This record gives structure tokens, C-alpha cells and sequence, in this order.
DNA sequence: GTACCTACGGCTTATGAT
DNA sequence: GTACCTACGGCTTATGAT
DNA sequence: ATCATAAGCCGTAG
DNA sequence: ATCATAAGCCGTAG
């Protein structure tokens, strides 16, 4: 059985590959800025029950669990991703606090996956706040036997804080980091006024920020980058000339993502080839007090010309291709700053609304059960005889259902909304009726509930639930309250995890 | 080349044997353990293969085991293994490596593709079991009308013989050379690759 | 600070290594015949909750869990051990039922640890029957934060059924497999009579058994092996001459642990070197109907002389060095058959006694609680008033403790032994008193317990517990009952998992 | 040999530098990242090393990087690295590989052992933390009188500098050659190995 | 995605030497 | 116990050629 | 005196 | 005509 097939088949096959790399492998999202790998790893660490204030765990458990349940793509990629998240000098705000040999700036690879230990950091739980309260949708795993969140209920605009760098089939992306307090101030300014221009945002957000500080030369670069979506920016190391009371060059900090050993060896090679002039030797003194490279100026040289020649030919000055590309509703779109901020705020509104609805419904059901429990606690004796005479628990339940109740005067809320929706109008018309759910709730009491110290507790809980459901209905009422709440939460987040600028933008 | 990986059959007369190509150690094991030992052959591979257009250099050669085993390369002279088949997993990387092998064959030896010797296999996709009711599903449409194997190196070898390499039940697929067009030109130019994925 | 040290230090260091290889790495035990690796793997699979009648699981989860919690010695060794346990042709009774490419007799290595699936087999739960009932001691893990069983509560004499092969620093061990029903018959014969000789056991146990059948030549070998502890035994393949209505050699099954491809290639080499005569070609026809190698006899040859020449020079006949060494109480000792059987029976007695004591104590405590619950269910009304008047639950408990009770005539066992040991004689002298435990047990009732359908249930449970504790005290009473129970359990095990001989011992 | 693994120091005058020997990638990383960069040196190894007595063959040589880096081998002629130290983990394999290296030094170059150049290190064994109370424990007896590190490639490099390679706080250990005895003969003869472990 | 090097003892085969 | 080979795009440096 | 061509590196994946 | 010596392989471990 060999049916004839055209060669055009090729296209189809290849096309499929493209559609699986752009969507689910490389390009991050605009709503939370997380590749699917990071998402699944964080979700697994949370489900395993490994918070920040507990003891560490070996990498083997986490890696094996992630490979087993959620991410079926081998092991080396996952462990490399974890090691990348755990490094301090490669993310502005690290997420996975670890213990072991995670490499360093020297380019040394990390240790094996049977020595290190990992756990979440305090900022990690802010990404995953209120995950269980039905805020986002769930998607099936590879075989359709588990659930995975689609997008995280974030509180931090992660896409602007950490950025990413991925390469798809037809597209490619690259975004620099930033600072947290500045982005929060920008978001607050945008919440204050909806039709803000780019001038105000560029005034609140000066420019990028890097894990290891440096100096930035041009403003035209970042301006054209934020306004359109593409641009270049220069990164310049920090150094200075110095003479004791001959000349000497001291280097404190290098640009972003540059091997130190390769730099030293390349400079040694340049000196050996005579392509550059005025360098005698080269020494390193890096210690626990900051990085420090020393270069001895050849006698009878200004040195600053040597410095400019280095800046021209050395890795000490390197370019960076800002290019913003991400997914908006499942399609790549070049997006500027304003669009990212608007998307973040919309996501936040949606999450808050859904969480509020959920908590409202839960408190509603709880109060509904406790009403009938209080009514049953009112009349204690006739229920005792009705149960003692009824042989069958089912018949006792039915007898409790059938008759009305006296509703003692010590028992006898809002006009409405203290009762669920799917409850028909023929329950709770003092006259009162019950329901099978309420019936078994009554049948599931204890004898501790019959003292003079639980009646007041039930009354207290009932009043508290009334107040809470009233407040929730109000916060669902008008948009102004919602915006105030988002403002307060963002201000709290700002005050908790703030810090100071590291780099320094000097105008040309 | 000839030793090491290739495990040929007992028959030597051409125009009667077969050859397969799969991922190396995950699959080749079950492939050897479940095949027939008369007119079957297996050549495992390693990972991926470099494009022929994106980097063409007659000195650029790393594995070349195919060009050493199939013929001497000037394809009309030696014509051994008059029928070759490509098996690969059903995931996306399967289709990717499939495209790479097909463009290799099309841009290195056009005649062996023209005379109808290359074949594509069709592994199943789902196994449904309702008590006694067993069912093999090969495509998405069948599953829609009605366990998921994400690699040939996951099922039992006897199942592999029953479903993929049985000369009575296998469902192969043949390739042709209908026209001389330039899709393989928009393959790697960074412009077509940027415009062609416009599938709205 | 550099104190002078002697060179003798060396010895000490090296000596330590020895003491850690003989005890905890290679040599198995006499009580259950399991290296520590197998023990920890089985315990992890049981704790993870992966029985035989459930869905499979990926190897990554199990391997990662074992490396994380119990066995800190890398990954390759553990996965190789699992693959070895999962092969059919390398164990007489496999333990880990798997799915995937576990290699074959051809010498092909198994697949990666991200494709296969594993679970326990039905015989595995017989090794670990009654593990939670406090039958064996627990030892701390590498850091002292978990627990591991020391020896398994086995029901099968595993050391004789599967055997092992390990190499220590100064010692080495090797044991062949056997058949199950024969070993069970031998154990029953030893239970019948304590002072049996080796003749009777050798009559009940003919000889070894292999996963792939073969032919054994000598009896002197296995006789000297079972009697002393050392010996050699020959293994001969099965083949025969055949002529149609020329000569041809057909081979069906090969000896124990022989690569087939290496054998074929070595025979091809011998034919090529002319060292052997009378072979023309060599073909293979192995299919799903058994292994089948065909060799074409060169024309004008008896062939049987060729067969004997092969048996002389080919791997088709191979020797085997039976040498029994194992740990007895933490020290290697060369042990014969009788000693192994005696040790097994002693272990079984100990396990049964401890399990019986545990279940007795548990049923005792249960009956003690239910007595007071029944007494409280007798008098229902005064307890209701005593609780309604008492405001504090603590004060209500104390008031329940302070006064005696009426012990209604519908309420009012053995002479004694229906009450725990640590209960003082001042409780339960109809007169009756309570205890704080009983008090809170009463305070933790429900309203379902007050119908006409739970009173009979409580009476039934009480009578049943009385009968059970009487039976347990009897089985602890005299040794004859214990021996009868062990006999019955061994007979049941025999009847469940029996099978037939594979090899065939032919006298010289 | 000289490139690849060995990362020497800035000082070149002998009789002032130091050298270490550890397991390769798990440890050497932290060792380099936490050492001093003036008069320190590191030479990672790979796995285990073949015995010198059990298989002695002047042609049998696989790594030989030690014999290439330390001197030219005829040890009196070149005498570089007048002080060498052996670090290894506290588990049993540590003691095993320690015994192997010591028998190598004793049976290849007796003089470098006699003049007192070989040193043994003493890594800590436990870290006790009761709120603010921190405590380093090095042996079993101290732990008895009062986290467990099962590899040097597990602690932070700064802790390594504080506890193992600080010229003010490290507690090394020196070796001597007291007598000429035959313990290294009962090392590998299969008879002494069978009688010597009689520790009741 | 995949190949090499080591330790521990008890068995064989293979090879040139009194 | 440890090293090499591949794909995807956008940047640099390095080199011999109109 | 200017330009077409060929190499490394960044991150999830065989 | 007989013998001391040197090599592969089996399974948990660096
Ligand atoms: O394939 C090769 C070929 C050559 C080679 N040389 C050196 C080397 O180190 N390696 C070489 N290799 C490859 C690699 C060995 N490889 C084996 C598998 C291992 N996997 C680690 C692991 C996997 C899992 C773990 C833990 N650790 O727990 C969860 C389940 C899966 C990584 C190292």
C-alpha cells in the first residue's frame, strides 16, 4: 500500500516546525515576560512545596520532577536554565536562591547537578501571588493528565525588569533590563493620566540599567529605541589614569556579558603583536573588594592616547542591538513602551476582578452554611428527639427537611446578597426552611459546639462575613475603588523591593 | 563507515533489500531488535545535519557516512539499495530533520529522487484501549472521528514490527519531482523566511 | 600550625576504605539477599506510592527521588541497577516490570533514562509485606533526617532464588539461581524435622536452575558445592545433528551470560583461521519462535567430531565458580545450605512474633476507647445537661472526669486482657470511672451516632475485637500454633507463584 | 600538560609557591574562584589513578601530567614547587585516592617525600548553627563532645578560603619516612589483603 | 546528540620461555 | 570521572579582492 | 584607494 | 617436551 504523493509535502512539514518555535519555545510574552520553560520550572517548585523560609533541596529532585511531569525535553537544557536564573551577574533581580558553585564571571561552568542546592527567593512569591483562587486558565500537559497555568498572575512588570534574548525561525528579540522603582513610578504616572505622551515617560524613566555598572554614551540610541522599537546603544567601561605623588591604568568594572580571561588574553596578544603601543605588562588583583585590573603605562607616554586606542580596538567598548519583539495575543508584534505598560495594566485589572468574584462567592457559600447551623443551634431539644426516634439517618435527614422551624427570637442582615444565586426563592422565607446540604451540615455537628463559648464565636463570624461581602460587592461596584486598590498595591510593592541606580548615563 | 553502525542484511542482490534512517541510540536498539533479519538494514544518525544551501563547501564534510554507504558518489554507476525509507518521530523536530534530509537528497543526487526510490514512513500516533477494544490511530483526523507515543524509542519492538515494518500492514508513501521550482531557494535567504510565515 | 605526623597514617586511611566496602556496598545478606542499593530503590518505589495495578511512571522521577533522599552516589549506577533488575534473561524472577528498550541478549545497551517506564511486579509486594507494622529497625540516612529499613520483612528466600555476584576488597561471592517450589519444599521438610541431614535436602533440591535453559554435566561439582561452600560446575549448550530425508547443526539455547554476536564472530574467526575443520558457512534465523542458529556441515564429515571440537574450543561449554560468601551478623562467613535455611526460618519467626505483638496492642487500645464511647452512649441526657451548664470545654471535661457513672443495665467480657498495660488499676472498677483520653473521645462524637442503627454496630465491633484479641493472645501462647501459621503461609506462597523446571541435569 | 588545566600563580621564585590536587570540575571551580592569585596553584585530576605496584610498566602511561608539571623526572635536578598539598573529600573514596597518591609518591620519588615537602589538608566536617551561634567541626570527636559537607565542591568559595587555604587559620599536616617496612608489599598480593582485614 | 579511562577477585585463553 | 558536533538571527572583526 | 566574504557569540534544543 | 607470565570480562563505584 504505497499511495503516490507530491513533493510539495516538504513545505507543510517545515511550516509546522516554524509554528512550534515562534509560539512555544523562544519569544516571551508581553503580559509576564516568561518563556514556557521558566513558567513550568517555577510552577513545579511551587507545587513541590518549597518556599523561601525552609531548608534547601538538591537539584536532582526538581530536575527529575520537571522532566517527569511537565517538560519532556531532556535534562541539560533545564539545568542550564536553572543555573542561568541563579547567577547574580546575569539577572538584575535573581529568582532562584542557590548554594554551591554556580560559576562566575571568569567563564567557568557550574558544578554538577548532584551537589548544588536551590530554593525560591522572596521576590519569587510575588510573581505567583494568589495562584489557587482561579485567576488564570489551565492547559493540559503533553499527555493530557495534569494542568499548567497559561500566564502567571504577576505583580511585577517582569518583561521590562529582566528582559530576554531569544532567536526564532524568522524573528529575533533583545531587551535590556531596567530599575524597579522607576518603572513603578512610570506605571503610577500612566494610571494618573491615560493619554500621557512619550515625553513624560522618558522623563520618569531615564534609561536602562545593568547588573554590573558601566557608562553609556549616546542618548539618540535609547531615544530611537523607546520611540520606534529598534536601535543601538554603546557600552563603555570605567577606567581612569593615575600617577603617584609613573602613569598607571586601573579598571574597576567591565561591560555586560564579557569574559574577563578572554579579554586579558586578547590584550596580551595585541601587545605581543605590536598592533598597540605603550603597554609594558598586565596584572590582576581581583579580590573580595571589587574587580581591579592594573595596566602599567610604558614610560614616556601620555597614556590617554593609549586609553582611546584601547576603547577603539578593545572589547572595553561594545555595542548592543535593542530590538523589542514579543507576543501580544499569539502573534509577534514590534511594540514600544506605552503598549507594554498598557498591556500590563489591563492584565492587572483582569486578575483583580476575577479574584474578587471568587472570594465573594466563597464567603457567600460559607455564610449560607453557617446560617442554618445557627438556626439548628437555636432549637436543640426537638432535634434530639427527632433523631432519637428516627432509625435511619436518611429518614432523619428527610424529616429534618420536611418540617418548618420555630426560629427562636434570640436568632433574629442585609436586604439581599447574603444568599447564593443558584438557591431558589423557596428557601428561607419567623418562618424558615432547610436544604439537604444544610441538613447534613447540621447532622455533622459535635458536642463541643454546645457550650457557652461557641455561640458568641458564631455570631462574630456571621457579622464579619456580612461586612466582608458588603465590602467586596462595593469594590466590584465602581471602577474608582478598583483603581485605588491597584495604586495601593503597586505603591506597597515599590516600597518593599526598592533599590538604587547602578549605571550612569552621560550625555555625549 | 561500513563498520560501526550499519548492520546490513543477509541478502546481497540489489533491488530487493531495504534501508532505514532513524535517531541513533533511542531508536536503533528497538529497530534492530524488532526488524527482520533477511532483507532489512538500519543506519542510525546523530542529532542534526548541516544545511546544504546555507553553507555549501565541497570540503565541508563531517559525517559523510551516507555518501560512503549508499553508493560511491556520479550516482548512476553504483545503484545499491534500490529502496530507501525515512523514519522519524511525529513531533516537530521530526518534520525539521525530515526537511533537512529531503533537501539534501534533492540538491545532491536528483536522479535517485526522480526514479522513485525515496519513501516516507507513517508511524501511528495514538493507542486507544477500552478493556478488550484496542485501536491504532495514525493521524489527528482519525483521533477526532473516534496513550501518545512521542518517539519510536518508546514502544515495544514487537509493536514496531506490527505497525511500521510489516510488508503486509505498513503504509508507506512515495515522493516525486513534479516541477523545477524555487521553494528551496526561499528556504534560506532571511527574506522569504521573514515573509513566508504569513499564515493568518 | 603543622604538627608532625608519622607515615603509618596511610594504613589507617586505607583500612577505613576496606571496612566500608565489605559491609555496605557489595556483599549481600543471608536474611534477605539484597545489596543496599536494591533495598533503597525498592523502598523509594514503595514510599512514592507506585504499586503494580496502576499506571506506569517515567524513570526520571524514581531516579531523581532516590538520588535526592536516600542514595547519594550519582546516577549512572542506579539506572544501570534498575535496568539490570528489569531484564527477563538476567534474573529468574524479575522484580521491576518495565516498558521500553531494555536491551536484549545481543549485548545492545538499554535506552536513555527519559523514555522507559517502570513499576513494581506482583512478586515485589511479597518482599515488602507488612512493612508499616513495626517489624524491623530503622536507620538514619546520610544526614540523619529520614529513616530506612535495615532488613526487609521477606516471605521468599531471595538469596537462594536470585543469588548475587559481588567483588569486595578481600573477598568475592557467587551464587547460582534455583527454583521456587523446590526451595519451599525443602523449607517445609526442614520445618518438619529440625535435625535433617544434607542427603534429604539434596533429595528435595536436585540442583541449580538458570533463566535460559542448558545442560549440566557433573554431579560432583554441585555436591561439593552444597556440602562445603566452594566448587565448579560445567554448562553445556543444547544442539543436535540432523540430516534431511546433508548434515546440519541447529543450536537452540546458549549458556548463561554469553553474548551471541561475539560468539558468532569468534566462530567466523576460527573458521577463517583454519584452526577448526568442517564448517562451510554460518547463518542465523532467530525470530519470535525461539533462538535458532544454523551451521552447515562441510560435505563428507561426521559432524559429531566437529561438534566435540566445538565443545572443546568454543564458548558453547563454559565453567562456573560456585562460591558462597555472605554476611551473618556483620561479618563475612562461608556458609552452606543448611545454615542459610536455618537463618531464613529464624528471621521469619522473629517477624511473625513482632507483628503479632503490634496488632495485639493496637486492637487493645481501640477496644479501650470504644468501651467508654459505649458507656457514654448509654447515658445520653445527663451528659447533655452537664455540657449545657458547663461554660468551658476544659471545665466540662473535668466535670466528666470527676463523677462516677450509672452504667445502665443494657450495657453490661473476658476475665482480663481487654485493657492496656499502662492503665492503672484505678479505672473501670455498676461502678465505672473515666480518663481524659476517654473524656475527649466522648466530647468528639457526632449526631449520626445517636440513631437506632449504630448501637448494634458498636456492639458488633466490640465482640469482634474481643474475639480477635483472644485469638492473638493464643497465637502468642504456644510455639506449635506459630509453626502451623508459618507452614500455612509458606504453602500459600508456593501455590501462588509456582512454575516448572527449565534446565536439565544429566549424570555424567 | 602545561596548558589546559594547570593555572599557575604570578610568583616564579621557587620555595615560596604552593600546589594543590583535587577532583576536577566539581571542586576546581570553587578552588580557583576562592584561592589567592599570588602564590597559589591548582591541578585538577580525573577520577582515579592506576596502582604502581599492581601494574608496573615503564611504558604504561596515560595522564603523566604530574610528572610533566612538577619536575622533569632524577628528582634532585629540578626542584620547582617546594611545597605540595593533597586535598580530597572526607568520604571513603577520598581516603582511597589518598592512599593511591601516597603510594605513588613513595614508590616513584623517595627524596621528595623524605625532605618533607608533601602535606595533607584537613577540611571541616560539620557546620552547626544555633541562631547566631556558628561552629565549625572538623572531626568526629569534636562533633561528639559538642549540615554535613560530602564534597569540597559544595560549599561557597569564601567559606573555602576561610576554612582550608588561609595562611593564618589552615591546619595542615606533614609526612615523614620513619622506617623502611613492607606494608606497601602487603598492599597488593591477594594474601595480605585477605588476612589483614581481621579487625574484630 | 553521543565514548573512552580507572579499582576491586576469580575464572578462562594466548604466548614465548627452561 | 569527564568533551566535542549540529540549528535558528543579528551583531562584531578579519582578509584578500576591484 | 574601498568591498565582498568568512569567522565567533548570545540561548533552548538534538 | 611442560610452565611462568600477561591479557579480557563479569558489577557497583570515581
Ligand atoms: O554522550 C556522551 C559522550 C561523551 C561524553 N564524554 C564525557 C561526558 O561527561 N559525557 C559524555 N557524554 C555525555 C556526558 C555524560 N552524561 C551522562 C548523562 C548525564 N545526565 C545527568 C543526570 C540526568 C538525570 C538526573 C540527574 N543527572 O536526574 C533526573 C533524571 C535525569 C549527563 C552526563
Amino acid at each position: 500500500i504505497t499511495p503516490v504523493n507530491i513533493e510539495e509535502e516538504l513545505k507543510s512539514s517545515y511550516l509546522d516546525y516554524a509554528m512550534s518555535v515562534i509560539v512555544g519555545r523562544a519569544l516571551p510574552d508581553v503580559r509576564d515576560g516568561l518563556k514556557p520553560v521558566h513558567r513550568r520550572v517555577l510552577y513545579a517548585m511551587n507545587v513541590l512545596g518549597n518556599d523561601w523560609n525552609k531548608a534547601y533541596k538538591k537539584s536532582a529532585r526538581v530536575v527529575g520532577d520537571v522532566i517527569g511531569k511537565y517538560h519532556p525535553h531532556g535534562d541539560s537544557a533545564v539545568y542550564d536554565t536553572i543555573v542561568r536564573m541563579a547567577q547574580p551577574f546575569s539577572l538584575r533581580y535573581m529568582l532562584v536562591d542557590g548554594q554551591g558553585n554556580f560559576g562566575s564571571i571568569d567563564g567557568d561552568s557550574a558544578a554538577a547537578m548532584r551537589y548544588t542546592e536551590i530554593r525560591l527567593a522572596k521576590i519569587a512569591h510575588e510573581l505567583m501571588a494568589d495562584l489557587e483562587k482561579e485567576t488564570v486558565d489551565f492547559v493540559d500537559n503533553y499527555d493530557g493528565t495534569e494542568k499548567i497555568p497559561d500566564v502567571m498572575p504577576t505583580k511585577i512588570p517582569n518583561l521590562l525588569v529582566n528582559g530576554s534574548s531569544g532567536i526564532a525561525v524568522g524573528m529575533a528579540t533583545n531587551i535590556p533590563p531596567h530599575n524597579l522603582t522607576e518603572v513603578i513610578n512610570g506605571c503610577l504616572a500612566y494610571i494618573d493620566d491615560e493619554d500621557i505622551s512619550i515625553e513624560g515617560l522618558m522623563e520618569h524613566i531615564p534609561g536602562p540599567d545593568f547588573p554590573t555598572a558601566a557608562i553609556i554614551n549616546g542618548r539618540r540610541g535609547i531615544e530611537e529605541a523607546y520611540r520606534t522599537g529598534r536601535g543601538k546603544v554603546y557600552i563603555r567601561a570605567r577606567a581612569e589614569v593615575e600617577v603617584d605623588a609613573r602613569e598607571t591604568i586601573i579598571v574597576h568594572e567591565i561591560p555586560y556579558q564579557v569574559n574577563k580571561a578572554r579579554l586579558i588574553e586578547k590584550i596580551a596578544e595585541l601587545v605581543k603583536e605590536k598592533r598597540v603601543e605603550g603597554i609594558s605588562a598586565l596584572r590582576d588583583e581581583s579580590d573580595k573588594d571589587g574587580m581591579r585590573i592594573v595596566i602599567e603605562v610604558k614610560r614616556d607616554a601620555v597614556g590617554e592616547v593609549v586609553l582611546n586606542n584601547l576603547y577603539s580596538q578593545t572589547q572595553l567598548q561594545v555595542s548592543f542591538g535593542i530590538n523589542m519583539v514579543a507576543l501580544h495575543h499569539g502573534q509577534p508584534k514590534i511594540m514600544n513602551l506605552k503598549d507594554i505598560i498598557a498591556a500590563f495594566v489591563r492584565h492587572r485589572r483582569e486578575v483583580v476582578t476575577r479574584r474578587t468574584i471568587f472570594e465573594l462567592r466563597k464567603a457567600r457559600d460559607r455564610a449560607h452554611i453557617l446560617e442554618a447551623l445557627a438556626v439548628a443551634l437555636a432549637n436543640i431539644d426537638p432535634i434530639i428527639e427527632l433523631i432519637r426516634h428516627a432509625p435511619t439517618p436518611a429518614e432523619a435527614k428527610t424529616a429534618l427537611v420536611a418540617n418548618p422551624w420555630q426560629l427562636g427570637n434570640v436568632a433574629a442582615a442585609g436586604d439581599d446578597a447574603a444568599r447564593p444565586e443558584w438557591l431558589e426563592p423557596e428557601f428561607g422565607v419567623g418562618l424558615y426552611y432547610l436544604t439537604e446540604q444544610q441538613a447534613q451540615a447540621i447532622l455533622d455537628l459535635r458536642l463541643q459546639k454546645l457550650t457557652g463559648l461557641e455561640h458568641e464565636k458564631l455570631l462574630d463570624e456571621y457579622k464579619e462575613l456580612l461586612d466582608q461581602i458588603a465590602e467586596l460587592l462595593r469594590i466590584l461596584g465602581s471602577a474608582d475603588r478598583l483603581m485605588e486598590v491597584i495604586r495601593e498595591e503597586l505603591e506597597l510593592v515599590r516600597e518593599q523591593f526598592g533599590d538604587k541606580r547602578r549605571t550612569e548615563i552621560t550625555a555625549n | 563507515g561500513l563498520p560501526g553502525k550499519l548492520a546490513d542484511c543477509q541478502e546481497r542482490d540489489p533491488a530487493l533489500s531495504e534501508l532505514y534512517l532513524v535517531e541513533g541510540d533511542s531508536a536503533g536498539g528497538s529497530a534492530k531488535q524488532g526488524r527482520n533479519r533477511k532483507n532489512q538494514a538500519i543506519l542510525p544518525l546523530k542529532g542534526k545535519i548541516l544545511n546544504v544551501e546555507k553553507a555549501r563547501f565541497d570540503k565541508m564534510l563531517s559525517s559523510q557516512e551516507v555518501a560512503t554507504l549508499i553508493t560511491a558518489l556520479y550516482n548512476p554507476d553504483k545503484l545499491r539499495y534500490h529502496s530507501i525509507i525515512i523514519m522519524t518521530d511525529a513531533d516537530v523536530d521530526g518534520s525539521h530533520i525530515r526537511t533537512l534530509l529531503l533537501t539534501f537528497f534533492y540538491r545532491q543526487m536528483p536522479e535517485i529522487v526522480e526514479r522513485g526510490h525515496v519513501y516516507i514512513a507513517q508511524p501511528p500516533l495514538y493507542k486507544v484501549k477500552k478493556g478488550k477494544q484496542e485501536q491504532y490511530i495514525k493521524d489527528d483526523e482519525a483521533m477526532d472521528q473516534y496513550q501518545r507515543y512521542k518517539g519510536l524509542g518508546e514502544m515495544n519492538p514487537e509493536q514496531l514490527w506490527e505497525t511500521t515494518m510489516d510488508p503486509e500492514s505498513r503504509r508507506m508513501l512515495r515522493v516525486t519531482v513534479k516541477d523545477a521550482i524555487a521553494a528551496d531557494q526561499l528556504f534560506t535567504t532571511l527574506m522569504g523566511d521573514a515573509v513566508e510565515p504569513r499564515r493568518a
